[PDB]
């Protein structure tokens, strides 16, 4: 609901359809069959949650449509907020701007978090009235301010370097300020209620708040949630904060990592800081460099690296970077450590129910004679290209304007879009139309 | 006067409303399967609901695809953001390919942000300080507030400010008698320069001159102008505010393009869905248009999967000609389209058909209606056999050249001598192949 | 002005100042050591070689062009920038060393 | 100046918003943000009015 | 003006013409092509027309007849005031910059625009200028006395006037012209000039700018230094987009104009395939040059690809180009170009001399023989004698060797070169 | 306690002046190879030899990495150790010499002590001692200044040459305040208010720090440590707030640059003189490069040179691979990887793989840390499975089995516990089998 609300590719999946015995539902929580896979991804899922162990991969198998992209995403939404998530391609890891060691070093960085919590000792009321005395004797002649909170008021006195300390940010009372016990520092919150009425045009600092409730001075913490990642960039750069926004890291040097390792070794000897495992996800990783694989290999094994699971579709074939061809598309190294976990091509009863449960999200009212047609054409086709069809024949049956789509509808949609088996036909009949690999084309119909 | 480059014919579509296609309509002529099957998209453009799909029209050269990609476009209107885009174009020196590519995914969606502000406006009269004379222990030396008198030609009106507002307009060096423009948001004062009466006062003078403002004193105004999220993520990128001498040199160095984390985007996304949930922003869906797309290489094909998968992904239009080719950065794949089929498995196939001598022939006559040049029904028939032997985009090249021969010749309208002397001149790919063949240096 | 006020105040940090300083100060204290003398900065270098720097300098930019060194830095009598802030950088230039 | 023809017309500040948060982090801390968020002077207004 | 030497083009300026388009057989430094020159000719009122834009013409042709002259003299035909517009294919190939950006500026380059300002100036001799500290009556009190021909009159200045003023020293005899509505000072001499008349005037200030200066000032703090400094580096395309409107916008209103420029590329046959598919979707916009492309080869590797297109270039990009053949000069033009030579580099041949020029520029090339015109000069210089002689042909002959010469004479020394597997035989014996 | 294929082993397990333990600190067989490397130990010890290195060999899954892990952790804390990849070495920002380069040069640490006597504690009072200068004068002369010295169970008084009204006129310090004075060096230092001033103002900006415990007079001494390239960055990095070369620090980014040879030798001058006065302490480390086959051969060529300085630590390398093409040349044929010109300057130690019983008993060391306990019957199973389809597969099937255990409220695996495991998550050549029988392309 925070996020926009535009429809995407899976919206219907939230979370996973395992109970507490991780046995499986038929269709639950926006998901269909898999009964197996959905669990094998629950025991990583409950793996995360437990967060005892480090440093392991697991691998996602199927060919094309088959549902694995839909399934570690949903195992990003089970997961929850407040894990950190991490979730990228194979081909965004290439940049001219980092190396592809040093751009998946912070691929491994993100996913795993930090939380800080700290405490805070302040002083915050609105001001009633201020009296220093200059010329009458001299010297930080002790003045004294009255503070004033709704339930409470009391006089305080001020010190010399307090009277220094008044003068910058100068107050005229009748004003609501917060003043650091620990360093002394003065912070002007806004002016009261009372002022509002005094100019017709006012700056862009003024403002209006109302009085503080309570005690005058309050013990508070706050708990704050930063990854490692941006507490590296915040340390290799004066003003790393802004290089997070911008995106420029400079590749980070691997001196000031291992000094970061010790500053949150030592948060966690203190008890301040815990660390909460995080996730990663690499999509589409049949196409990565060899570089990248063995630097995998080796940053899996360190202390802190977050829980990997990939997808590849790709059969036995040509790794990139190498002549010979490595089963999967990675190398037999990545594959020795790693767990593979495969999808099977959905039967015929289990697509009519994830077509539906699309117009669902679609909402689209759908003919108990349409699902027919579009199981039929589902079948021959790929899963992920009727659900295009079911978008297109509300278009066209809107302007009908009569309700739910209606088959003819439908066989009209199907009419005007080729199917992918289709248009290779229509080239091969038609090649001489089409432009040729070797270059050559006949423009001209006229023989 | 006006300019056309083999374009601007093009109205539209030219739907009725039922979504028959008209055997001629908004100089398009024919094609009445691809026209429906393009409105069915403009529907669904309109519907708002879909996001990330995509439809891919694919046919033969000079088969009417991209001219038909201008005409959706049209159909869509001024206020949908239509961004073009070629594959050729994805590949920078600056930043990698995979970001330029996300960069013009956002660049495809809009959105229309509605403020109000309230802005005094007119020639100062006479404007005095007042200060308090308690000394309140806070400060040496200040002032309680500014009254400026402001004057305008249908009435004028005494303001009370702040003693920081009229320090900017001391910073504005403003005197009696001069124009400013005081907002009341930001709190900002400009001076637009002296009266215009007041001219007549010195022979030379430096300062421009401008009338007083029409208007009482106060307005009232709203501002309704869209703007694109890439563009708000750019202008987070780079602040331009600050005095400090570090901004100005960052000012002063060249705008290079970088590669936006994925949080600052989040961040921008988390607002506007504010922003469209109190009702201030309204967010509308955007087309992306990609042409050659076989020139892409494997590693943005593979990204557009993820890229599609987004719930921001506007809906994105991809054309190609070639058949079955070998897809750029594969060695021994081999793809219809030059498209890998994991993206074609995403996406729609629409396919173009030629055009029939008969139509070329009324191609040839739109063609030159709006190139407002006079052809002779005689040699319109030579110029349409012509265009059938070689080319249809050769024909519509033959127009514009014996323009000028007739001319020349002062017959106000194109005989076939004519076209049969510009054809001598001029020739088309298959003769210079022919010549290039036999010759005794690369012709 | 209600709305003006709506608007204004909330202005979140999308981390923090505090958040800034929290993970950038030392735990460890400063432990003056002799590592002042094993650092000697690059500013202290140029101050040290002054002997070869004045020896060793001769060559000139025999061909230069005047009133291009006001230009490049967009601050002169007429340009896009403010007024004033032309003459702030130039008295914050003519102080810093 | 041809480019400087009327623009706040059409233009939008768009810093008013808070659309360029992205400042915010250097002058401005995070309870001081929590707490003059909490603190806001609505509600004085409707009854003044 | 301009200091130039010599050209190779430098001799032909502007074509040659006819009202009835037919060429003439040698006008203004264009001799042979006929054929060619009609077909330019009708390019060149295309663009003097301006009806029709973004449209591609191919120049076709064996090396050295009748290409590059031909863009050349159609250059020099069009005439100061239009843009033109000619890079090599190598040039577009920038490590800084991309090669589409680097292709789309070029296509900015070549089409103008001219901007019409009204001001009204005083210009005049200044005889006495009067200038007074401040006082308590007013702010400073100051009277200058500009002197003209017509009339003389005085002028009290307006304050930052007398800023102006004293900011610049200005000595009482010189003439300037102070601009009011710009505010500054102009000093056009010394009294160098007279006065001419009246001393305020109203003029109109015509400013001739190209899409590509407009594109880069708003992109950047301080453009117009980008222009000159080559650092521009990839304007966003989205500011491009605003300036089409605003430049739309300012047509409509008629405050200015836009100029139908050319685009000539030279070496087309080296442009990447990216490029050539880029070209394609530049051409079908609305703002966009006309563009005339020349190649010398045929029937070879597309760069970038594997297989061979003819001519050398995407049957694409051939589509949406007129392609314009040249032909190989005969016996009877080589001879009048070698005399259009002489005539330009201030040599005298004699008739004898001219036979035998012609006769190696038939058998060997054109290009070669015009180059020897230059070198035997000298030889003549040293017999100092004003004209050149056949001996002095012949001795210019043997000097500088011929290509067909020099690679058979490789082929018998081929043992004393390098070669291709890097074997040579730097040792006379054994 | 996060455990990641790793932790079991502690140091290399060896003895004293002898042959290896059969099973010490996690490892289980290949005696041979850990005693070897118990040598190399010694060898890195003596902190003598410079650039010599070593290459471990064997196939995978045979304990390669295991061995570097613990002749790091047999060297100790303070004995700079870098991990390192051969997929490290390429980079945008500088060529891949100097990458290498600066590896070489992050392996040795140098250490530093230093004792300083301090003086700490508040203010009792200050008096001036008025004493005759030396030259007659109608003004005031002061001899010396008398500073007392308050701390926790103890007092002292001070007496001061009269220079040192200077530095505690820098520090502005009266009267009350804890104040660092050193003995030698002088000057001052304020590090706060006494604690027993904080209530006489009830809002105050100045922290007040408690009394210094123990004497007023203390002696002291710290160690720090820093590498030699941490300490080439900082002479090459300049360093400022305002300075015009640090103004172009900011709103411009730092890059990589490469280093001259110059200055290195500029800092080993340096470094050898406090080396030579016994302030300093140089000691090698070792660099550890793992996937040596994932190297150019450029970085080959300059390993030939560079092992050959004289200041070269030791770098312990790890191939798996066999006979290979080295890359960068398609013809040349070596084994390992590594070209044989590098070859002849290292030592070879062989790996052997592990026996059965070796390997139950490497899962069943792997339980402890896991934490989990499984029977014996359900133990034979993952020996089995592990010496078929692969020894980290039953190493993986840990958790998992586990994790159904909770699912099945058991506190150990049973036999259905490891048969439901492994139909859930299958091994490679499974996997390779799978994809032979199905023609969707997966
Ligand atoms: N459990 C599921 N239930 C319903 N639909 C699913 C499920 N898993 C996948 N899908 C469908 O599969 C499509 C996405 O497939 P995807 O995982 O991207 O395949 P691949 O990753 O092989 O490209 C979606 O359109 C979605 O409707
Ligand atoms: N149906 C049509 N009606 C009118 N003109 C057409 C039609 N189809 C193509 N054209 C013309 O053909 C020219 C080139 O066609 P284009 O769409 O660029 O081919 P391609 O899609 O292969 O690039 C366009 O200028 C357009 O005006
Ligand atoms: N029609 C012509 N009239 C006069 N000189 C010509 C003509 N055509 C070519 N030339 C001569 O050819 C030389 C350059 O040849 P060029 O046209 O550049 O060949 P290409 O363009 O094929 O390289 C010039 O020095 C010019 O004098
Ligand atoms: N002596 C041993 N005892 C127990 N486990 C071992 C022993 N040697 C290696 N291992 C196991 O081998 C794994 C490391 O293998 P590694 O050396 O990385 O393989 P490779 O040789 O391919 O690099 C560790 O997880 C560890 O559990
Ligand atoms: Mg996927
Ligand atoms: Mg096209
Ligand atoms: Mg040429
Ligand atoms: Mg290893």
């Amino acid at each position: 609901l925070k996020s926009l609300s535009l429809i995407a590719a899976h919206s219907h999946i939230t979370g996973l359809g395992l109970d507490e015995n991780l046995q499986p539902r038929p269709t639950s929580e926006g998901m269909v069959g898999q009964l197996q896979a959905r669990r094998a991804a629950g025991v990583i899922l409950k793996m995360v949650q437990n967060g005892t162990i480090a440093g392991r991969a697991v691998l996602v198998a199927g060919p094309p449509s088959t549902g694995k992209t839909a399934l570690a995403m949903g195992v990003s939404q089970s997961l929850g907020k407040d894990v950190p998530f991490t979730a990228i391609a194979g081909s965004e890891i290439f940049s001219l701007e980092l190396s592809k060691t040093e751009a998946l070093t912070q691929a491994f960085r993100k996913s795993i978090g930090i939380k800080i919590k700290e405490e805070t000792e302040l002083i915050e009321g609105e001001v009633v009235e201020i009296q220093i005395d200059r010329s009458i004797t001299g010297g930080h002649k002790q003045g004294k301010l009255t503070i004033k909170t709704t339930d409470m008021e009391t006089i305080y006195e001020l010190g010399n370097k307090m009277i220094d300390g008044l003068t910058k940010e100068k107050v005229l009372a009748g004003d609501v300020i917060s003043i650091d016990k620990a360093s002394g520092k003065i912070t002007k919150l806004g002016r009261s209620f009372a002022r509002s009425r005094d100019y017709d045009a006012m700056g862009a600092d003024t403002r209006f708040v109302q009085c503080p409730e309570g005690e005058l001075q309050k013990r508070k913490t706050v708990v704050h949630t930063v990854s490692l990642h941006e507490i590296d960039v915040i340390n290799s750069r004066t003003q790393g904060f802004l290089a997070l926004f911008t995106g420029d890291t400079g590749e980070i040097r691997s001196e000031v990592r291992d000094q970061i390792n010790t500053k949150v070794a030592e948060w966690k000897e203190e008890g301040k800081a815990e660390i909460v495992p995080g996730v990663l996800f690499i999509d589409e990783v049949h196409m990565l460099d060899i570089e990248c694989f063995s630097f995998i290999n080796r940053a899996l094994e360190d202390e802190f690296a977050p829980i990997v699971m990939m997808a590849t579709n790709r059969g036995v074939s040509k790794t990139r970077g190498t002549n010979y061809k490595s089963p999967h598309g990675l190398p037999l190294d990545l594959l020795d450590r790693s767990i593979i976990i495969t999808t099977k091509s959905y039967n015929e009863q289990e697509i009519k129910t994830i077509l539906s449960i699309r117009a669902q999200e679609e909402e689209v009212e759908l003919s108990s004679d349409a699902l027919d047609l579009l199981t039929k054409t589902g079948v021959e086709t790929s899963l992920r290209y009727s659900s295009n069809l079911i978008s297109v024949a509300q278009q066209i049956a809107m302007k009908r304007k009569n309700n739910t789509v209606e088959v003819e509808d439908v066989k009209r949609a199907y009419l005007l879009f080729l199917d992918s088996a289709r248009s290779v036909k229509y080239v091969q009949e038609n090649e001489s139309q089409y432009i040729d690999d070797q270059g050559n084309v006949q423009i001209s119909i006229a023989k | 006067v006006t300019r056309t480059a083999a374009h601007t014919h093009i109205k539209g579509l030219g739907l009725d409303e039922s979504g028959v296609a008209k055997r001629v309509e908004g100089g398009f002529v024919g094609q009445i399967e691809a026209r429906e099957a393009c409105g069915v998209i403009v529907d669904l453009i309109k519907a708002k609901k879909m996001s990330g799909r995509a439809i891919l029209l694919a046919g033969g050269p000079s088969t009417g695809k991209t001219a038909l990609a201008l005409a959706i476009s049209q159909e869509l209107g001024p206020k949908v953001p239509f961004c073009p885009l070629v594959g050729s174009e994805l590949y920078s020196v600056e930043v990698k390919k995979t970001e330029t590519l996300m960069e013009n995914f956002r660049r495809a969606i809009g959105l229309r942000i509605k403020e109000t502000k309230e802005v005094y406006e007119g020639e100062v009269t006479e404007l005095t300080p007042e200060d308090a004379e308690n000394p309140l222990g806070g400060y040496g030396k200040t002032i309680s507030h500014v009254i400026v008198g402001l004057k305008s030609a249908k009435g004028t009106k005494t303001l009370r400010l702040d003693p920081t507002i009229y320090e900017s307009i001391q910073r504005e060096k403003v005197s009696i008698g001069d124009v400013i423009y005081i907002e009341a948001n930001t709190g900002a004062v400009k001076r637009v320069g002296r009266s215009d009466a007041y001219a007549t006062e010195f022979d030379l003078e430096t300062e421009e001159y401008v009338p007083l403002p029409k208007g009482e004193v106060h307005k009232k105004k709203e501002i309704v102008q869209d703007v694109t999220l890439h563009d708000l993520d750019v202008a987070n990128a780079r602040p331009q505010g600050g005095q400090d001498v570090i901004s100005m040199m960052g000012q002063l160095l060249k705008p290079k393009k970088t590669e936006i984390t994925e949080k600052l985007r989040q961040e921008v996304n988390k607002v506007v869905a504010k922003y469209i949930d109190q009702g201030v922003a309204e967010l509308i869906p955007g087309v992306l248009f990609i042409d050659e797309v076989n020139m892409l290489d494997i590693e943005i094909f593979t990204y557009l999967n993820k890229a599609l998968e987004s719930n921001i992904a506007p809906v994105v239009v991809l054309a190609s000609n070639r058949g079955m080719t070998t897809v750029r950065g594969t060695e021994d794949v081999i793809s219809p389209h030059g498209v890998p089929p994991d993206l074609i498995d995403r996406l729609l196939i629409v396919r173009t058909l030629p055009y029939d001598k008969d139509e070329i022939r009324t191609i040839i006559e739109r063609r030159a209606t709006v190139e407002r040049l006079q052809v002779e029904s005689s040699a319109l028939d030579l110029l349409a056999t012509m265009g059938t032997e070689t080319s249809l985009r050769y024909a519509l090249q033959l127009l514009a050249p014996c323009g000028i021969l007739a001319q020349t010749s002062n017959r106000k309208e194109i005989v076939v001598n004519d076209v049969n002397e510009a054809k001598l001149l001029f020739l088309d790919a298959k003769r210079s192949t022919k010549i290039l063949e036999t010759s005794a240096n690369y012709l | 002005v209600n709305k003006l006020r709506c608007d204004r105040r909330p202005i979140f940090g999308k981390n923090l100042i505090d958040l800034l300083t929290k993970d950038r100060r030392v735990k460890y204290d400063k432990s003056s050591i002799i590592d002042n003398e094993l650092i000697k900065p690059l500013q202290t270098r140029v101050l040290d070689n002054r002997k070869i720097i004045d020896t060793f300098a001769v060559l000139t930019p025999s061909a230069v062009s005047l009133d291009m060194r006001k230009l490049a830095l967009g601050l002169n009598d007429d340009s896009s920038v403010g007024e004033n802030t032309r003459l702030k950088v130039m008295q914050n230039c003519f102080e810093v060393s | 100046k041809l480019f400087k023809k009327n623009n706040q017309v059409n233009r939008v500040d768009l810093d008013f918003l808070n659309l360029v948060f992205t400042l915010n982090d250097k002058d401005l801390t995070s309870y001081h943000a929590e707490e003059i968020s909490k603190l806001t002077c609505v509600k004085n207004f409707v009854e003044e009015v």
